């Protein structure tokens, strides 16, 4: 009510450990600041046969890919790169 | 068979229309500067006391209360504005506490969260009362309460508006005990130490939960035992969540800081082994046939000038879809059917002064919504209540005591909202606060007052001037001056929207765009207790 | 019972009431104490509490100086029997 | 068979002890000195307002409620004190409203009535609060309701205290609908003008009588239709009796004058159809063994000193005769079982501080009483409650929700009556205002607060210098001393037995030599409702 | 949103140890003896008994059961053990009787059939004791009766422990009638003849099946009728389905042969319109993270040593999630939610000897879960009771007091499990058989008496010295042994698993590996009855 829901996410990329902060606009999109730049990015999720894909935009650049989230671990495959992203697990 | 065409409500407004583009401007100024109070609220209760309060390794409330409910899920915040300029030279931003409903574990929850960063999380009287409310809304809808606990007890330079009164600290206790005694959860969370009657609130709790070494429950804490008995001892012996879980029993569980502490409360409330059942019928949900932000110029700031509320209707309810009930009867009074969220609903609005025939309109509608066990929504716009020898003498009063009457003894659930003026007896016969509504709203262009300013102006000069004559005493215009005008600006300053909610006379001041929503979420947690038979006095005909 | 005459069989020796600052000391290590003698007066919680001398024997010694704290339950006056 | 002797509580006190003479002379003066002020509230508005009042061919509210209720009947006022030195400037005697309960043609029934020589009978918010209390008060025991209206509707000054809230002059009108849904009768009697508000209250009353020139029903006044619409009228073809019993309908009975009119009530009254049936067991009434003066002796005006409660309980009770229970465990709490005017109740009286093993046995016996349906009556005389390391490791705050839980959840009829002081949590633990006793009477040598003054001075410095200490910043002697004593003066004028029943915080102040009596009378009241079973919440052992 | 990661019970044991290699070889000794009973018992009454029972054309009551019951469905068979070595000199497999739930058209019920092999169906006392066991669940768990009598009546020479007592054999008619009252189906199906007694059982039943050559119902057989009158008749005419349905109307149903008469027992069941409800909540089942067999490893045969009862937890209960209350209070026990075949169950188990503390952590515990609507599982392994002058100064007895009127007064469904030793009044306090839980397993190695042999001894040998001390006799050490060793060697004997339930004392002896299995079977048969509320009596604080 009257403010807008912002979400401190943490991701481990590789050893690195990387804070985003996850702002729910009304539209449904969202707003991701991570440092210094931020990033518009709206998406779904779509399932084919058994593979489930992530179709997402951000800033304006559209792409698709499947996307696996398996035992705190991310995969997105691409036509262009593999991404493995690591979930902190809590202490 | 639910395939019959049905005509909708609403007409395209002119948005050429000079008084539109005026309206919208006004509205969108008040909402503007809503949300700016709203963020300076949210801010909390300052730099330094957040950077304290961060130093000591514990979240800020907001930051518990978005970690604790599901993810994505919607918050309802209660009375934001809690003592907003209550007090002359303290601020206390949202009353020092944090009172609101979610989702937690696929339940919806009352999550009342204590603000440790303003005065240290002492209760102001303005804190007892949001507590208090948010404990009646919790027991009204059969909810359970979740209390984050980081208090410094009851502020003591206020003590004598704190401790000693009916509605006063110790209902905290008593609710709490009468609505364990119904079944409904209560879970305490100590996050931080309680100096004293805080510690209670674990004590009297279904289970608790405590950080290690942020928690710390004790009857009165060393400052206190040291000006009581004398006796000298640290935080963490006299409290301590090893101490209290190890041999004292006090604590239930044991949490590492405060993301365990959440993890596990969420995890209570899974166990809680709770299910909910709706008894009322139940259509898909569909949106209105038309944009939310048109009620800006819809309505506007101004209150002389006058809107029709099947406006308001047809950009709320599902579909803009309204079944109108004695339409022509009491042409002052809207009443209808209409579903919201797929929920079955009953509105009431007004569209002019109240006439004997539209309180007996009203009285039948309420009878009929009683009968069919249908929510009941209310929208308060009151230019006033007819008055009047000839209405006297038709019984105006006997038609707005049977609507009163009515409205007090109904028992589906009732939410009102105040899009306008609220004055006079026309505030009780619409379900005002006296007459306990699960929910009340009102936008930022209301007005509520016992009257108007220079009608109680007038009244008094009238009284002021007939008792002189009767005296036998002169009775000079500068003395009329001098009695209207303080009178026309202490009702011109009560009547401020953020000065009814600085006091809980309301759950809080909505933005129109979002009103639909708002009742939505509302009517969910109203349909948590099941709608129980009503029993209606004696119908003075 | 109906007669009471055994209702003040119980008997016992002198004790700390509760923790708490002692105000004030009437005895003496040595002297000898009557019925009803006040043996200390100790404020707690805004309460004074006032210990009588429980019999009519003299007092062997004293354990508690001005201005101290007292636990609970704690022996004060050593007290010989009448 | 009842023929088994059985020992008696009391001893004679030693009347030729100093001190007895000094707590008896500091008594006497202290109920000369309530008793003075009781008269001079008692005079009334003012003489020339009783001169005009008078002239109008009206009785005054006291002589109306004298000539009600049955000849030679007790009358039980309620809050005599309210309104006390409440405001500034302006003295209300009363509240200007006069609330009791009385005994109409055999019944015991609840008298509200109007002072229209208070500022015209306009209604300030003590005034509201009185009204709600008596009728909760009436809701709770289930007596029927009388209004002697008269009244200027809502003071319009302080109308922002007044209109708007939950416990505002609207809950007024939901009580008497939602009595009158429960079967309590609700009477109302028209005795003068009712400008605006009060009209409401003959309109949702089931039966109504009015006089014939005196009473005046209408929504809105000849002053207030001016300001509103602009007609202009007189009083009489705006009201009237005729005019509203010939065609309007509102009036039910047409009265001469008051006399007649209180005729008619108490004809009505017959006509309700009631019988008072008793659930509990009933033995011969029987005076106490000690005369009930030598309380003044035995419990004085100084609050250091102590005293056996068990002195009261025998100077109270039938025949002196008290069942003990529990008599050597938690020697410092007195529960037991005893009789008054032939009722049975269990009396919980304090005789020092409450620790861990008084809190268990007082649970223990109201768990006891409310298995048993017996009335409960509490003695509060609290020092404080036992702080300290080792009772909190023994869960010392555990034991007090225990006891607070227990209260809580009670059914049976609770009255409460403190004698002494009632500080902290303590005053939870035994049955305070936020706990709804059926009854709350306290003694003119009462103290309550939140704690003392001196130990909430010495918390604040504490805090303070310690909040300095951490900021690197000097805390002065003379800061301690400023700091201290507001504190403690504030402390003093606001634990006062006159402070506390200005506001509505309890019954009213009773002389002790009464107590008996009041308790009886009160008693009496209580047992017009059935007794219902008792469900408690989780026992936390 | 069921998402939240939870953690897990259960560690891998290390199956090198050598102890786990001695556990894992006694316990699976004891599971094959265990077996290899249970395959002699399955084997009959005997082989000549079975060659005449087939030759008459009858199916033998496995048979029976077998084509009864669904296809493929499970069968949880009660007391297999009834009657193991109880009398002297004559065997009596399975008691005579087969009493087991069993799925029946899709429907929950309990069959109870007489095996016609055992001394011709005529009923012992533990007979009778395990069909008044099977009815008593029926009671509880509102299951539908079916009766497949084929029984020669009452065992004449031990009819002073059959005819006259209140659990003896009239019980059997009483419980029919009372069940029948409730609206619990009552099915009798007459496969062969019944002298006497059984012949009440079809006429009291609500709906009949009778063989058409087999079964023949009679109240007095022909040698009963020559010996009473001295008329001579054959049983078909005295009996016989034909003469029974034609005009006497006792029979409702005519069947060629065994096979048609379970067909028609299945089409009455059918036709029972019957529907079972769930008043819990229910998750997805999911199977526990370690294999069962692993538990004879961790609990061996030997009561000396201690094993960590959360082992069995996590072996039992669904994906070896649990959430434990009060971990670090009363450690010796051990409470917790937990989730069995997605029926949510609040597990409460032994992991030392009972203090203070465990009881009154097992008293809130047993609260919360009443409140809640739990069922309840006990877990027994007692070592014994605390006891000690310290602990009676601190009410040890009182604490255990406190659990025992907990359990005793609990209403949700209760099912215990006895995998260890239970000594004392912690067998009372951990719900025994005198509690009725709705089922009572034990596991091959447990151990149930008073107490220990020696303890026994110990207080036996005290007991006569001081008294022959207090006579001034000489106690020799000769008299000791000769006091002692009969003792130990009958607590010995006494304590075995199947002397306990040779005599009705549980529901039967499990395979551990099985524990899991069986107890989702009973919870299901335990949820076909609605849970009440809970009222519990005085908490002694
Ligand atoms: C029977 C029932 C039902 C109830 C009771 O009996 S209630 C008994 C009395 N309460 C206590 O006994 C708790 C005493 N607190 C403490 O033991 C601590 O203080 C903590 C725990 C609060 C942590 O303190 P913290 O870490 O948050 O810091 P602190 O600076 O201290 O925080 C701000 C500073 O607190 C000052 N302050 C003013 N009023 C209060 C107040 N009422 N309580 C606490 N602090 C207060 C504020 O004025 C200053 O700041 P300012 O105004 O000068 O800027
Ligand atoms: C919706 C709801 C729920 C409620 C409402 O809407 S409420 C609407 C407003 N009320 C009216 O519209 C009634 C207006 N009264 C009148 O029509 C009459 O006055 C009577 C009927 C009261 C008889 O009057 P009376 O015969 O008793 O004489 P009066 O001198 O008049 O009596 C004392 C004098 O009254 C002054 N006075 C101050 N405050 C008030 C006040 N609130 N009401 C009346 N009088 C007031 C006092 O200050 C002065 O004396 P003082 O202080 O100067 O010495
Ligand atoms: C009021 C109430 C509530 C109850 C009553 O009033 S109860 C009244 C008395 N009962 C009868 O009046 C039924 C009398 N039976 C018969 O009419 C038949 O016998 C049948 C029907 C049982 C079929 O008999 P069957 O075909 O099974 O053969 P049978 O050899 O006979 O079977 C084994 C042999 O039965 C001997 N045996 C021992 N005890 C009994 C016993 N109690 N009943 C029957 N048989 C018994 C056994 O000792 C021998 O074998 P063993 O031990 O020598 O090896
Ligand atoms: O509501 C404001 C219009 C002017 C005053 C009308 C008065 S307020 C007292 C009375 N009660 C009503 O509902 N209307 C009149
Ligand atoms: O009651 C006055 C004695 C001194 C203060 C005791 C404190 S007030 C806060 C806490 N709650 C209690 O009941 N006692 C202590
Ligand atoms: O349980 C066996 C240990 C030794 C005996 C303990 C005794 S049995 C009588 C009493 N009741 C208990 O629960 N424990 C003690």
């Amino acid at each position: 009510l009257n403010i807008s829901y912002t979400r401190n996410m943490t991701l481990k990329d590789g050893k690195n450990n990387v804070a985003i902060a996850v702002t729910y606009n009304h539209d449904g999109s969202y707003s991701m600041q991570i440092e210094d730049k931020t990033f518009q990015v709206l998406g779904n999720l779509y399932s084919e046969g058994d593979c489930t894909y992530l179709k997402c935009s951000v800033n304006g650049v559209a792409s698709k890919a499947k996307l696996i989230i398996l035992e705190n671990t991310i995969y997105l495959f691409s036509k262009e790169g593999s991404i493995e992203i690591d979930i902190p697990v809590p202490k | 068979y639910h395939g019959d065409s049905v005509a909708s409500l609403g007409t395209q407004p002119d948005l050429g229309s000079a008084l539109y583009q005026e309206n919208y401007k006004q509205m969108k100024a008040l909402v503007n500067q809503l949300h700016e109070r709203v963020e300076h609220i949210k801010l909390g209760g300052g730099e330094k006391a957040r950077a304290l309060h961060i130093s000591r390794g514990k979240l800020l409330p907001r930051e518990r209360i978005d970690n604790l409910i599901d993810p994505g899920s919607p918050f309802l915040e209660l009375s934001q504005f809690a003592g907003y300029q209550l007090y002359d030279n303290e601020e206390v931003p949202g009353g020092g506490i944090i009172t609101g409903i979610g989702r937690v574990s696929g339940v919806e929850c009352m999550i009342i969260a204590n603000d440790a960063t303003v005065k240290g999380g002492a209760y102001y009287p303005v804190t007892v009362k949001k507590q208090l409310r948010a404990q009646e809304i919790a027991m009204q809808n059969r909810l359970p309460c979740i209390y984050l606990v980081d208090s410094g007890g009851a502020y003591l330079p206020r003590q004598a508006d704190v401790f000693p009164d009916r509605d006063h600290f110790g209902r905290t206790f008593y609710n709490q005990a009468i609505m364990s005694s119904k079944n409904i959860a209560q879970i305490a969370v100590v996050m931080g130490s309680c100096t004293a009657g805080g510690a209670y609130v674990p004590a009297m709790a279904d289970e608790n939960i405590i950080v290690r070494k942020q928690g710390t429950i004790f009857l009165a804490g060393p400052p206190l035992v040291k000006a009581a008995t004398g006796e000298e001892v640290s935080a963490e012996d006299l409290g301590g969540a090893d101490l209290h879980c190890r041999k004292s029993g006090v604590s239930d569980h044991w949490a590492l800081d405060d993301h365990h502490a959440l993890h596990l409360t969420r995890k209570v409330v899974r166990n809680l082994n709770y299910q909910k059942k709706l008894d009322v019928t139940i259509e898909p949900s569909e949106e209105p046939l038309f944009p939310a932000d048109e009620l800006y110029g819809i309505v506007g700031a101004n209150l002389k000038r006058s809107f029709d509320v099947r406006e308001v209707i047809a950009r709320i309810v599902d579909g803009s879809r309204f079944t109108e009930f004695k339409a022509f009867y009491g042409d002052t009074l809207v009443t209808g059917f209409a579903r919201i969220f797929g929920y079955p609903v009953g509105i009431v609005g007004n569209n002019g002064v109240l006439f004997s025939e539209s309180a007996k309109k009203g009285t039948h509608f309420v009878q009929l919504c009683c009968q069919r066990n249908i929510p009941l929504l209310f929208l308060q716009n009151i230019t006033g209540f007819m008055v009047g020898r000839e209405y006297e003498a038709e019984g105006i009063a006997k038609d707005g005591a049977k609507m009163v009457a009515a409205v007090a003894c109904a028992q589906v659930p009732k939410i009102t909202l105040i899009i306008g003026g609220s004055y006079g007896a026309g505030n009780y016969g619409m379900c005002g606060r006296a007459y306990s509504p699960r929910f009340l709203y009102i936008w930022p262009n209301a007005r509520i007052s016992v009257m108007g300013g220079e009608q109680a102006a007038n009244v008094l000069a009238t009284i002021t001037k007939d008792q002189r004559a009767r005296e036998g005493k002169q009775f000079s215009s500068a003395d009329e001056a001098a009695l209207k005008e303080p009178i026309i600006k202490k009702f011109e300053e009560e009547g401020n929207p953020y000065y009814s909610s600085a006091r809980v006379w309301d759950d809080g001041i909505i933005d129109p765009a979002d009103t639909r929503l708002v009742l939505g979420l509302s009517f969910s947690a109203a349909l948590n207790a099941p709608i129980e038979k009503t029993d209606f006095g004696i119908f003075r005909m | 019972y109906l007669s009471s005459v055994s209702s003040q069989e119980t008997q016992g020796g002198p004790l700390a009431p509760m923790t708490g600052t002692i105000e004030k000391v009437f005895v003496k290590a040595g002297d000898k104490v009557k019925a009803g003698d006040s043996l200390m007066v100790m404020i707690a919680m805004k309460m004074e509490h006032t210990i009588k001398s429980p019999k009519d024997g003299t007092v062997k010694k004293v354990f508690y100086r001005e201005g101290a704290q007292a636990n609970r339950h704690t022996p004060l006056v050593e007290f010989e029997e009448e």
